[PDB]
């Protein structure tokens, strides 16, 4: 047989369904998600860390002038001091007054941290979804292997093949430039590998962490030695990534809508709530057996007799039956006022038993069906003395559950005397039309 | 090793959660909202402050410090009571959906 349906996108809650083959007794499924991850596709452009700017020995030719070519270096620098005397230890360095040389050039590349901290730069595509589903069905056991969370592949858990259908949701928490450093991601743009405005992202660009072309503008700019000494001075703006590492925002995994827990090595944003997921299960033949060989019940009367407003299980009923045959059968409520704790119950001939469920209405006018067989249950309900709990809502909120008996009593006197009022202004309109038109002919 | 902050002290109130934080070092406290908006804050706490922070049937997710994070839901507890006189009939109503009933009035 095949049993489609459409579930919530929440995690801990199972999804309860009661599959109906009519000549055969019915078989309670119970399927339940554990993760959920939007993995997308992503390629890498370049890293960057902070730099290292190394200095070669300066050439003191000082009787003369000296040249240099353009070496192929990022943000190489040349310059030529003319007259500068230095003084090393052991003496003057040279004979030649007041007519000198000092190259004094400069070269900027990748610190020896750039292996441990770099900041990844991704740029994100739409890809696929996957969930992994833990399941049962009648007497088998609680089996899990994951799916793919589209309308077409079906996945093998057990003996039942199971496709679970595309999100009604296309959001996914990911911007279109993702910065990946260390354990969090972020939500940053990028100077796209060409650009770099030396202080802020881009001061270092580099495709690879081993590669070997580098893009780097740091304003780099030499600057004349002073008083006679051989050292080479030179300024430049500092780093921006270790600027970008002091004013970075929140990161993505601490401003996630939805609940979002970001995971790093596929990328993934796992256990959202967003949307439904449509379900279509197909569950073999030989887990069906003939209503011949299982109780069957009737002359059913369901009484509540506590009920709580909270989202624990805190309402209670009991029910009274009288079997054809001892047995296990299953219950069920396939309304959406309250969720049922128990999976089957164990009957007898003339007995009574008990299940505990959970609902967020006022007065619950749910049924539940019990070994093929409905019945309605009533009550009232009373609300909760705990302000704040740490587990999720199992029941969930409609528009009319918080509407009472007695605030239904002031709506149905408030409209019904209103139409009252209106109708007989349209009844008295008609009668002296008539007692006019009669008064004539 | 990394210090971990003391414990704060949580009470609850109808649809509000408060926070008293009493760290010695600067610390930081940064909560969010499971809904589909996040709501985010983030604050650096230096001196013993109170911090309250509302939430919703969606949910509460606060860090404080380096422990990990805890979540937090409310329930609808209410202050009024729905079966009564038409004065506890609007009280109730007003506490727990306080704008729907302003314009359904």
């Amino acid at each position: 047989y095949e049993h489609t349906a459409v579930m919530p996108n929440k995690v801990g809650i199972p999804y309860k369904a009661l599959v109906e083959r009519p000549g055969y007794a019915p078989v309670h499924l119970q399927i339940q998600l554990v993760n959920t991850r939007i993995i997308p596709s992503t390629n890498l452009e370049y890293i960057t860390c902070k730099y290292k700017t190394k200095v070669p020995s300066p050439v003191v030719k000082c009787c003369g002038a000296t040249q240099c070519t353009s070496k192929p270096h990022p943000d190489y620098q040349c310059q030529v001091f003319s007259g500068v005397y230095p003084f090393m230890w052991g003496g003057a360095y040279c004979f030649c007054d007041t007519e000198n040389t000092q190259m004094s050039e400069a070269y900027v590349e990748r610190s020896e941290e750039c292996s441990i901290d770099h900041a990844k730069a991704y740029k994100v595509h739409t890809g696929t979804v996957q969930a992994m589903v833990n399941i049962t069905y009648g007497s088998v056991s609680w089996r899990s292997a994951d799916v793919y969370v589209n309308g077409e592949t079906p996945a093998k858990i057990g003996d039942a093949k199971l496709i679970i259908g595309p999100l009604s949701s296309a959001w996914s928490p990911f911007d279109n430039k993702v910065v990946v450093y260390g354990h969090e991601v972020y939500n940053y743009d990028f100077p796209e590998y060409g650009t770099g405005k030396a202080g802020s992202f881009g001061d270092l660009q580099s495709r690879t962490s081993t590669s070997n072309d580098l893009y780097a503008n740091t304003n780099l700019k030499l600057q004349r030695p002073q008083a006679g000494i051989v050292h080479t001075p030179f300024t430049q703006v500092p780093s921006g990534f270790e600027r970008w590492k002091k004013d970075k925002g929140a990161p993505l995994n601490d401003v996630a809508p939805f609940g979002c827990s970001i995971a790093l090595e596929p990328l993934r944003a796992e256990n959202c709530a967003v949307g439904s997921i449509p379900i279509s299960i197909d569950i073999p033949d030989a887990a069906f057996t003939r209503i011949s060989e299982t109780p069957t019940v009737s002359d059913l009367e369901c009484k509540i007799t506590e009920c709580t407003y909270a989202f624990d299980f805190g309402g209670i009923a009991t029910v009274a039956y009288k079997s054809s045959k001892a047995g296990n059968c299953p219950i069920h409520s396939p309304s959406g006022v309250a969720v049922i704790k128990e999976n089957d119950v164990t009957l007898a001939e003339s007995g009574s038993f008990t299940f505990h469920f959970s609902t967020a209405n006022i007065h619950p006018a749910f049924k539940l069906q019990v070994c093929t067989s409905a019945v309605t249950c009533k009550g009232d309900c009373k609300p909760p003395k705990d302000h704040i709990v740490d587990y999720p809502a199992q029941h969930t909120e409609s528009f009319t559950s918080a509407i009472s008996a007695t605030a239904w009593s002031w709506i149905k006197v408030l409209v019904g005397g209103t139409s009252a009022f209106i109708v007989l202004g349209l009844i008295a309109t008609a009668v002296v039309a008539l007692v006019l038109f009669f008064h004539r002919h | 090793i990394a210090t971990l902050a003391p414990e704060p002290l949580v009470e609850h109130k109808h649809r509000t959660l408060i926070l008293h934080l009493h760290p010695d070092h600067p610390t930081l406290l940064t909560t969010r909202s499971l809904g589909s908006d996040a709501n985010p804050t983030r604050q650096w706490i230096e001196r013993p402050t109170t911090v309250n922070f509302t939430v919703t049937g969606e949910g509460l997710e606060y860090t404080w410090g380096n422990h990990p994070p805890k979540r937090v839901w409310a329930q609808e507890s209410g202050e009024g009571n729905p079966h009564g006189w038409p004065h506890e009939v609007v009280v109730y109503y007003y506490n727990r959906y306080p704008l729907t009933t302003i314009i359904g009035l």
